[PDB]
Parts: C-alpha cells; sequence; structure tokens
C-alpha cells in the first residue's frame, strides 16, 4: 500500500506564504487547483509549463520551482 | 439560531509556571483551534443555555457593566451529585463545591443583593475560596479558560484594553493563571449566571469555544512573555514551522510528514469445504 | 453488556388508572437512566431524565423513581395520548442499552 | 461540652496547614492510638479528609474504640471499620465532666436490634420489644428505655471515670491537594557547593545571585536543553542561578 | 428550528455496502457528541454508535464491532456511518440522534432525526 514521506516547498516565507507539496511517488488518484503527475511522484500547487529557466528550488528528475510570474 | 465569529489567534495559555527566555518551545495540550468557529451567544429576550464542557471552555466576553457574573460547573446540576458556583461580588470571588439543588433559569436578583434565584439547597459542601478580584482586574476584552484534569480545575484569564473592532480582535495576549483549585469533581455541562436588577438587563454577549489537544509553538521572548505560537495541524507551512522549531521559513523543499495510505475493510478467503463427518446418522438414527 | 429488561411488556389501562413500569438492570446504574416515549410511526420524545427530572414540555402527569438497580415510570392519569411505548436507557458503561419497551394500550 | 457517646459530633476538618504538635504537648493522654500512621511523621504529609469524631465513655470501655472490637460501645454506640487508618485519642477528664451527686446527661444505648455500620449514628428512642407481645410505647416488663444514663460519681474507680474520646480519621481519597503539613525547612546559605530542594525540585549546585526576571506567576526556569538553570526561593521571593 | 435530515436508504444485497448521511442544521453541532440508533421494524430501538465532538473516540454496540464506522464532518456539519458486509438482521429505520447525556457527551437537550428505512433484501 502507497507510503512515502511528505515535504513542504516554501518560496522562503519572507517573500509568501504560499507552498507546494511533492508526495513521492505517491498517484495523485491515492493522495488523499493545480495538479502535475510525474514520474518522481505528485505535485500539488504548482503548475507545469514547458519553457524552461534556471534551477531555483530543486523538486527531482529535472523539475524546479520558484515564485514567480 | 447560532451566530459564530471567526477567532483567530486566542486563547493561547500559559501551559506552566516555568520561566523561559528568547526560546521557541513546542508543547502539546489542551489549546483552543487557531482560526476556529466560535459561538457568539448572546443570552438578551432572557435565555441562556446549558452548554457542554467536554474539554475545557475558553469564554470571551465585551461588557462594560456587571452582568456576566459568574459561571455554574456540574454534572447533572442539580442535587444527589456536586456541582461548582463561582459568584463574583463587587469586592471578592466565591467558588463554592456543594450539592446545589439548582433551579431552571437560575440568576442574581440586586436590588441589596440576594442569592436565593440561583438554587434552593446548599448540603455538604467541601471546599471554600475567597480572592479578591476575579473580574475587571473604550471597551474591554475578558478572557477566561477553564479545564479540569484529574481532580482539579485551572482558570486562566486575561482583561485587555481593545479598540472597537469584531469583538475578538486581530492580535495576540497570552493567558497568566488565577486560581489552581483541588476539588475532585466530574465536570461535564456548564452555564453562565447573570445579574438582573429587579425582569430587566443590559445586553449581553458571550463567546464561547472548546479546547481541543494541540501541538502548539510559542515564542517566548527576553522578558519571559508569549508574543506568538504556531498551530501545528492547521496547514502546511504550519508543519513546516513547526519541524523547524522557528518561525521563518526560507527558500527550498523542507520534509516534514510522512504519506501512508491505512487499510479499509478486510476480506479472509479459505478453501472451499469437503468432508461433513455426518452427524446425520447420530443425532437422527432410527 | 448491561442488560435491561422491562415490565411489563404488555399493559391495558382506561382513563384516570395508574401505571407503574418496572425497569431493572443486570449491573448497578445509580440514577442514570433515561426515560423515552415513542408514538407509533415517529421519532421518540423525551420525558425523564436521569430516572427523577422531569422536562420541560411535559406535563406532570408523569414521574420517575427508583434508584440502583429498580427503577420505576408512573402515569398518574391515562389520558388518549399516552398511548404509546415507553423505553429506558443507562449512561455508565458504554454501549448505552435501550430497553425491550413496554406498550400502553386502551380497554 | 463534649456530645455524648450515642450522638457523636463528626467535625469535618477543611483546608489548613495542620500543626499536629499542638497535640501532642497538650494533655496526659491516657490513649494514644495511631492506626494507619506513625505519630511521629504526620507533620510532612498530606490528608484529603480530616474527620474528628467526638465523644465520652467509661475507662474500661476506651479498648473498645478499636477496629474489630466487641462490647456495648463498639457493637452499636459508635463502630470503627476494619479499614482503619486513623488514631484514636483519649484523656481523662474526671475534673470536668462529672459532678458530684450524679452526671445524668450522658447516656448510651445498650439495647438494640441488632449492630451498627461502621461510623453508623442513631438517635432513636424507641422502646425496644423484647417480649413477643406490643407494649405500644409504654415500657415494663420485656421492653425497656433503650438509653440509659451513665454515673459519673468523682468517687468511682479509675474505669468508671469520664474519659473524653476524639477519634481522627484521615482519608486520601482523590483530590490532588488539600489539608497537609508544614515541612521541614533548613536556612538558605549561597556561593556553596549545596544539596538544594525548591518547593519539590531536587539537585545539586552552587546558588548565586540572578539578574533573571519571572513572572509573577512563575516559579523556576530551564535554560536551553531543557534543565533548571533559575529557581525563585519559595520563602523568601529571590530568583538565584544555579551553577553545577 | 432544530433540523436533521438523513439520508442513504434503499434496497442493498445481502453483503453490500452504504454511506448513512445525518446532514444537521440548527444547534451548533460538534459541541454535541452525537449518536446513531436504530429500530427494527416491529422491534424495539437498539443502539448503533457514538462519537464525541472532536472525532476523537468512537464506540460501537457489541454486535456491530467492526461492520459499521461512524465518521462526522465539522466543516458541513454532517454524520456519516458506513455499512459494510450487512446481513439481513440489519433493515431498519436509522435515526440520528443527540440524546439527553451528561455523564459522557454532556448535552442538554434532546434532538431527534427522523430515520431512514436500510431495507437489505
Ligand atoms: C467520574 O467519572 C469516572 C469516569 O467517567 C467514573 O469512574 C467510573 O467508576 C466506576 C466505579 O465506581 C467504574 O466501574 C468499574 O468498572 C470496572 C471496569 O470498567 C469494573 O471492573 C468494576 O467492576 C466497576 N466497578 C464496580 C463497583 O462494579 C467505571 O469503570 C469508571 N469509569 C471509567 C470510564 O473507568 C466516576 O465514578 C465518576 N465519579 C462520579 C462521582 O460520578
Ligand atoms: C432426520 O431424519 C429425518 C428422516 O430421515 C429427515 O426427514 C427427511 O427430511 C428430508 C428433507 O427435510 C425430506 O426430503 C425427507 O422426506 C424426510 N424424511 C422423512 C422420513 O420424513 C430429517 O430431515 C433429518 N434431519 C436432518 C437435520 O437432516
Ligand atoms: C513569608 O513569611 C516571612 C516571615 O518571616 C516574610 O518575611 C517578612 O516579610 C515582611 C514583609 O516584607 C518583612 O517586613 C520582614 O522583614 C520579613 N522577615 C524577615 C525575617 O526578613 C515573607 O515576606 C513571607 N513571604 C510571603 C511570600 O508572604
Ligand atoms: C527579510 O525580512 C527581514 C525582516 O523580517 C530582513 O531582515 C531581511 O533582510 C529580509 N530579506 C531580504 C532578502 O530582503
Ligand atoms: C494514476 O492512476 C491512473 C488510473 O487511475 C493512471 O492512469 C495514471 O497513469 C496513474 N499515475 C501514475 C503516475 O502511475
Ligand atoms: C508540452 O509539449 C508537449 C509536446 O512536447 C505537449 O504534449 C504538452 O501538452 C505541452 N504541455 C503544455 C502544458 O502545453
Ligand atoms: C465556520 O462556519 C462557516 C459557516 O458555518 C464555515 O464555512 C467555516 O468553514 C467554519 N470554520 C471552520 C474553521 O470550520
Ligand atoms: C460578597 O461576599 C462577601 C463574602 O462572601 C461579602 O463580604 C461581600 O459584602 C459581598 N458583596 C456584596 C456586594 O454584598
Ligand atoms: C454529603 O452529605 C449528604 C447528606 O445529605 C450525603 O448524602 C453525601 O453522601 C455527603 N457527601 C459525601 C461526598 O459523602
Ligand atoms: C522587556 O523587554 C524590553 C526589550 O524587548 C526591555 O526594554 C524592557 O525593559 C523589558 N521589561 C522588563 C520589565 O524587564
Amino acid at each position: 500500500c502507497s507510503f512515502g514521506g511528505v515535504s513542504v516547498i516554501t518560496p522562503g516565507t519572507n517573500t509568501s506564504n504560499q507552498v507546494a507539496v511533492l508526495y513521492q511517488g505517491v498517484n495523485c488518484t491515492e493522495v488523499p487547483s493545480n495538479v502535475f503527475q510525474t514520474r518522481a511522484g505528485c505535485l500539488i500547487g504548482a503548475e507545469y509549463v514547458n519553457n524552461s529557466y534556471e534551477c531555483d528550488i530543486p523538486i527531482g528528475a529535472g523539475i524546479c520551482a520558484s515564485y514567480q510570474t | 439560531p447560532p451566530a459564530y465569529t471567526n477567532s483567530f489567534t486566542r486563547g493561547v495559555y500559559y501551559p506552566d509556571k516555568v520561566f523561559r527566555s528568547s526560546v521557541l518551545h513546542s508543547t502539546q495540550d489542551l489549546f483552543l483551534p487557531f482560526f476556529s468557529n466560535v459561538t457568539w451567544f448572546h443570552a438578551i429576550r432572557f435565555d441562556n443555555p446549558v452548554l457542554p464542557f467536554n474539554d475545557g471552555v475558553y469564554f470571551a466576553s465585551t461588557e462594560k457593566s456587571n452582568i456576566i457574573r459568574g459561571w455554574i460547573f456540574g454534572t447533572t446540576l442539580d442535587s444527589k451529585t456536586q456541582s461548582l458556583l463561582i459568584v463574583n461580588n463587587a469586592t471578592n470571588v466565591v467558588i463554592k463545591v456543594c450539592e446545589f439543588q439548582f433551579c431552571n433559569d437560575p440568576f442574581l436578583d440586586v436590588y441589596m443583593e440576594s442569592e436565593f434565584r440561583v438554587y434552593s439547597s446548599a448540603n455538604n459542601c467541601t471546599f471554600e475560596y475567597v480572592s479578591q478580584p476575579f473580574l475587571m482586574d473604550f471597551k474591554n476584552l475578558r478572557e477566561f479558560v477553564f479545564k479540569n484534569i484529574d481532580g482539579y480545575f485551572k482558570i486562566y484569564s486575561k482583561h485587555t484594553p481593545i479598540n472597537l473592532g469584531r469583538d475578538l480582535p486581530q492580535g495576540f495576549s497570552a493567558l497568566e493563571p488565577l486560581v489552581d483549585l483541588p476539588i475532585g469533581i466530574n465536570i461535564t455541562r456548564f452555564q453562565t449566571l447573570l445579574a438582573l436588577h429587579r425582569w430587566t438587563a443590559g445586553a449581553a454577549a458571550y463567546y464561547v469555544g472548546y479546547l481541543q489537544p494541540r501541538t502548539f509553538l510559542l515564542k517566548y521572548n527576553e522578558n519571559g512573555t508569549i508574543t506568538d505560537a504556531v498551530d501545528c495541524a492547521l496547514d502546511p507551512l504550519s508543519e513546516t514551522k513547526c519541524t523547524l522549531k522557528s518561525f521563518t521559513v526560507e527558500k527550498g523543499i523542507y520534509q516534514t510528514s510522512n504519506f501512508r495510505v491505512q487499510p479499509t475493510e478486510s476480506i479472509v478467503r479459505f478453501p472451499n469445504i469437503t468432508n461433513l463427518c455426518p452427524f446425520d446418522e447420530v443425532f437422527n438414527a432410527t | 453488556v448491561i442488560w435491561m429488561t422491562q415490565s411489563p411488556s404488555s399493559l391495558s389501562a382506561s382513563v384516570g388508572d395508574r401505571v407503574t413500569i418496572t425497569c431493572q438492570a443486570s449491573q448497578d446504574i445509580r440514577f442514570y437512566l433515561n426515560w423515552y416515549q415513542q408514538k407509533p410511526g415517529k421519532a421518540p420524545k423525551l420525558l425523564i431524565s436521569d430516572a427523577s427530572n422531569m422536562e420541560t414540555g411535559v406535563p406532570s402527569r408523569f414521574s420517575g423513581s427508583g434508584s440502583g438497580t429498580d427503577f420505576t415510570f408512573t402515569i398518574s392519569s391515562l389520558q388518549p395520548e399516552d398511548i404509546a411505548t415507553y423505553y429506558c436507557q443507562q449512561y455508565d458503561n458504554l454501549p448505552f442499552t435501550f430497553g425491550p419497551g413496554t406498550k400502553v394500550d386502551f380497554k | 461540652r463534649f456530645a455524648s457517646v450515642y450522638a457523636w459530633n463528626r467535625k469535618r476538618i477543611s483546608n489548613c496547614v495542620a500543626d499536629y504538635s499542638v497535640l501532642y504537648n497538650f494533655a496526659p493522654f491516657f490513649a494514644f492510638k495511631c492506626y494507619g500512621v506513625s505519630p511521629t511523621k504526620l507533620n510532612d504529609l498530606c490528608f484529603t479528609n480530616v474527620y474528628a469524631d467526638s465523644f465520652v465513655i467509661r475507662g474500661n470501655e476506651v479498648s473498645q474504640i478499636a477496629p474489630g472490637q466487641t462490647g456495648n460501645i463498639a457493637d452499636y454506640n459508635y463502630k470503627l471499620p476494619d479499614d482503619f487508618t486513623g488514631c484514636v485519642i483519649a484523656w481523662n477528664s474526671n475534673k470536668l465532666d462529672s459532678k458530684v451527686g450524679g452526671n445524668y446527661n450522658y447516656r448510651y444505648r445498650l439495647f438494640r436490634k441488632s449492630n451498627l455500620k461502621p461510623f453508623e449514628r442513631d438517635i432513636s428512642t424507641e422502646i425496644y420489644q423484647a417480649g413477643n407481645k406490643p407494649c405500644n410505647g409504654v415500657a415494663g416488663v420485656n421492653c425497656y428505655f433503650p438509653l440509659q444514663s451513665y454515673g459519673f460519681r468523682p468517687t468511682y474507680g479509675v474505669g468508671h471515670q469520664p474519659y473524653r474520646v476524639v477519634v481522627l480519621s484521615f482519608e486520601l481519597l482523590h483530590a490532588p491537594a488539600t489539608v497537609c503539613g508544614p515541612k521541614k525547612s533548613t536556612n538558605l546559605v549561597k556561593n556553596k557547593c549545596v544539596n538544594f530542594n525548591f518547593n519539590g525540585l531536587t539537585g545539586t549546585g552552587v546558588l548565586t545571585e540572578s539578574n533573571k526576571k519571572f513572572l509573577p506567576f512563575q516559579q523556576f526556569g530551564r535554560d536551553i536543553a531543557d534543565t533548571t538553570d533559575a529557581v525563585r526561593d519559595p520563602q523568601t521571593l529571590e530568583i538565584l542561578d544555579i551553577t553545577p | 428550528e432544530v433540523q436533521l435530515v438523513e439520508s442513504g436508504g434503499g434496497v442493498v444485497q445481502p453483503g453490500g455496502s452504504l454511506r448513512l448521511s445525518c446532514a444537521a442544521s440548527g444547534f451548533t453541532f460538534n459541541s454535541y457528541g452525537m449518536h446513531w440508533v436504530r429500530q427494527a421494524p416491529g422491534k424495539g430501538l437498539e443502539w448503533v454508535a457514538f462519537i464525541r465532538y472532536d472525532g476523537g473516540n468512537k464506540y460501537y454496540a457489541d454486535s456491530v464491532k467492526g461492520r459499521f464506522t461512524i465518521s462526522r464532518d465539522n466543516s458541513k456539519n454532517t454524520l456519516y456511518l458506513q455499512m459494510k458486509s450487512l446481513r439481513a438482521e440489519d433493515t431498519a429505520v436509522y435515526y440520528c440522534a443527540n440524546l439527553k447525556d451528561s455523564r459522557y457527551s454532556g448535552s442538554y437537550y434532546d434532538y431527534w432525526g427522523q430515520g431512514t428505512l436500510v431495507t437489505v433484501s
């Protein structure tokens, strides 16, 4: 039965209070807006784009995230 | 009909009688949860209910007169079993734990200040207490927290002057302890006393919220006062702040908790069957 | 499990008569017992809480007494809206157990 | 005026500090039997309820105020339970409770249906009907008055003199704090490695003047890593640092 | 003025599952520990379950301990009873009750529901 750690990504309090959560190798249908499925787990609270920028907050397996837009 | 109010950061009390310097201490006790729905009673026409207790009570009130003038705690609010009574005179509070035959609509009766409209029997009390202030130290908020552990109570109190707002203002103020009574009483029901001036009253309003077992992170400054607190189950960023034991979280992934799907039901399959060893021949012979 | 028994489980009495209903427990419940009334087809309305404290909105015909293991529900007069089924409840040990219930009828 | 033995008082003792040394140097104390507790240690214990019963009895019946006894006092006048943890105190009062010419105001009940329960008090005056026939409130043959008056002439032997009795019964039921004694104390030296106790806090270290400020409700402080580093002296109310 | 409206009753195959829902609106709710009570058709009232004010401790009857679960949602003010592995001895009228306790829940008013007919055929 799926399981795994839960980590909280904060752009850094100083900037804001939003946060996104990655559930490591958890499918987005078995977790319990912006929901994105990646091979590294289920990413909730960030939208996935096809552009590219410099790493900001490493998420793992090629993906990153950062207060922007 | 009910009427609710959002209590933002209210009812944070000092957990123990210990001085602490500029220190973020993580405690786990009965606290009123952050950003909760407290109930905004009026009882003014005159209708004050008998509320449960369940785990303490946070009780706020905003009254410039002297109307909310004590409390009644108990389990049946009758004879045969004991009950606690906090009455609040103009000079001193008198806590009394006797087998009160409580009336249906209890109130004090002021001109002279009588007591015979509250109860009608005072048999066999084993506890008496007299302290001076207990109440009244633009408008002024007065907050109390009652909780009864094991056998003895605990009343925490804080009286603060506030400006005109939602009567539960956006801010922070820690509650400092008042008394610690060795009563030895099961308490599950309570209601509030009033004074009626001899019929006709003013305009009461009190806010009641219920305490729950929560983990808090309190921040004591240099002088030992609490200036801020973080409720470790209010979202994800508060879980991160309780993991780091800090109030400032810089930029990056911060691992906090563990995700482990639970079970559900519980099938239990086995093998069909076979020989059935006939009781047909022994219970049913000719 | 605290078993309860009620007596008599069938009863027929006319107007103005008095009705006693004994609730007997298998353990000791001190004064924690509720007496409900259920008219047929509706949710049960409570009448007596903690075996002696009659409520508000109920007439003063009903009365409750007894303690320990034996309790007593007493109707001093049968009005035609007293025809219902009466139930017990205990409170000390979870689970709470209702009684089997007694039926009052007219002659 | 102590009350007579069939109708004894019962003073419930509420919250106090209880110095038992005023017991200890008060009277000659013909009998002083502490049962559950030993009397040299009473000034350092907390009790919840201290029930003080009080009466008078004859001198050869002071041995009947004990758990599990027989005779016309302990059967049906005053029955101590067999789960007893109090202290029975008894002293002579022939100087006070006995007058010349008979003192007919101390009575004991000598006939009853059966015994009492522990701590049971009766004030009945109904004529015990020993015989098979009713005598409807008129005593005489086979039905007697139940309360007989004591004697207490001064010219009676020790063993017929009025002995006053106070029975203390301590119990510790539920409450986390109640009537308790006033323990030791000692002095307060400074700048010396000593063994200290500050209202429960047991430790070792050097006591020095502090510069911390506690909130009137706080007794002691702890440092980072959760170890006590300052206390407030219960008696003098001063804040002292503890170095190890 | 109190409203306890319940839903989820209907024909259930034996060994099936249901979610009985009790929408509560009126009193404050979530200050009272609430109960599920059932009545078999033609029989007396039984007892099913009890849940505290915070959803902390749940207590079940000694006959259905394990086949039912009781939960509450304090955001929408609802009670839920998950009924799995139903036999034919569970066809009943389920009431969503708030019993005038005074030892455990500490309530003072007696608020009963209306009752759903759960027919297990
Ligand atoms: C305050 O509340 C307490 C809990 O809510 C009550 O405690 C109850 O006391 C009972 C004894 O008086 C216990 O009964 C015993 O239960 C155990 C197992 O539960 C049995 O083995 C014993 O045989 C039984 N006692 C007897 C004489 O049969 C209750 O279990 C206990 N409740 C709980 C939850 O443990 C207090 O009584 C109550 N105080 C007052 C004054 O009401
Ligand atoms: C006990 O024995 C009797 C007789 O053998 C059984 O009765 C038979 O029951 C079956 C089915 O119920 C019928 O088809 C037969 O016709 C019955 N026979 C007679 C002679 O009546 C009875 O069923 C047996 N008990 C059990 C539990 O099997
Ligand atoms: C405890 O009792 C002692 C009694 O010695 C109190 O000490 C006295 O307090 C008064 C009031 O300030 C002073 O005037 C005396 O000089 C003190 N006595 C000595 C010997 O210094 C002490 O204040 C009491 N403490 C509390 C908290 O009440
Ligand atoms: C963040 O805010 C703090 C004050 O709260 C300030 O000292 C610090 O310089 C700020 N950081 C940045 C990058 O501006
Ligand atoms: C999650 O489950 C769905 C089917 O419910 C499936 O289509 C999807 O690929 C799964 N995601 C991952 C990451 O396996
Ligand atoms: C990114 O590009 C892929 C094709 O390479 C396309 O299938 C996908 O939809 C694009 N994603 C978004 C968010 O447009
Ligand atoms: C307070 O009540 C309102 C309406 O009843 C509800 O929308 C809100 O979610 C409640 N607050 C909390 C914290 O549940
Ligand atoms: C309140 O009670 C105290 C003692 O119980 C008494 O001295 C005082 O006069 C009372 N207050 C009033 C206003 O009578
Ligand atoms: C107090 O006295 C009453 C007499 O009416 C008695 O019933 C009760 O048990 C006593 N209380 C206690 C705690 O013994
Ligand atoms: C409280 O702390 C401030 C500094 O934050 C200090 O200036 C003030 O003197 C302190 N108050 C006391 C009573 O020590």
